[PDB]
């Protein structure tokens, strides 16, 4: 992401969705499930929660 | 349900966004985008039916187009995602195994992260280099090399 790299664990139980890099945005769904309110708040703003 | 395909209810164009546009072996179009979604406007700007749409899945009828309605606009695969090819022509298989990464079902498997993902971009025409495939587990590759494969097929993934 130019600066910074976002450090993030995935205990490989579950499946990763986007394969390839594809200009991933904020919020977009990394992984299918349920999301819960406090990450839609966190990121994807006040609006969206 | 165990159909994939998607019923109109009534006459609307469809209207597709946040869609990508990649030419398959045919005049469809396949998309390689998670986040899809269709808008039908027949007369009016307000919108019938939203629907969804996976990736890598292939549309009926182009985008723009005054579909009757009742008739499927898009169709995919329910239980697997394709994974268009970016280079149309020959795949180039790396470290292929036999014995360990070959699963007879030609049909065979790539390999196995557990028993173990080699990565290659497929050859322009018979081995020339032109991408990165990534072979999850239990993922199966049916087309051999030198197979010619054009831009936008795929063949079934099987997954895990």
């Amino acid at each position: 992401d130019g600066s910074d790299p976002y450090e993030e664990m995935i205990p490989k139980w579950r499946q990763l969705n986007v394969f390839e890099g594809e200009r991933v945005e904020r919020g977009d769904v990394i992984s299918d499930g349920p999301e819960a309110p406090h990450d839609i708040l966190r990121l994807r703003g006040v609006h969206a929660v | 349900a165990a159909e994939s395909s998607i019923q109109v209810k009534n006459k609307g164009s469809i209207k597709l966004s946040n869609v990508k546009s990649v030419v398959n072996s045919s005049g469809k179009l396949v998309i390689t985008s998670r986040n899809t979604e269709l808008k039908l406007i027949d007369e009016f700007g307000r919108t019938k039916e939203s629907y969804k749409v996976p990736y890598g899945a292939v549309l009926a009828k182009g985008d723009g187009e005054q579909v009757a309605g009742g008739e499927t606009v898009a169709n995919w695969d329910p239980h697997t995602m394709p994974v268009i090819t970016e280079v149309s022509g020959f795949v180039r298989f790396t470290d292929m195994i036999d014995g360990q990464t070959i699963t007879r079902q030609s049909s065979l498997v790539v390999l196995d992260s557990a028993e173990r993902r080699p990565a290659l971009k497929i050859v322009d025409a018979q081995g020339n280099d032109v991408a990165q495939y990534f072979l999850p587990g239990k993922a199966i590759v049916q087309l051999e090399d030198g197979v010619q494969i054009s831009s936008g097929d795929t063949l079934a993934r099987i997954p895990q």
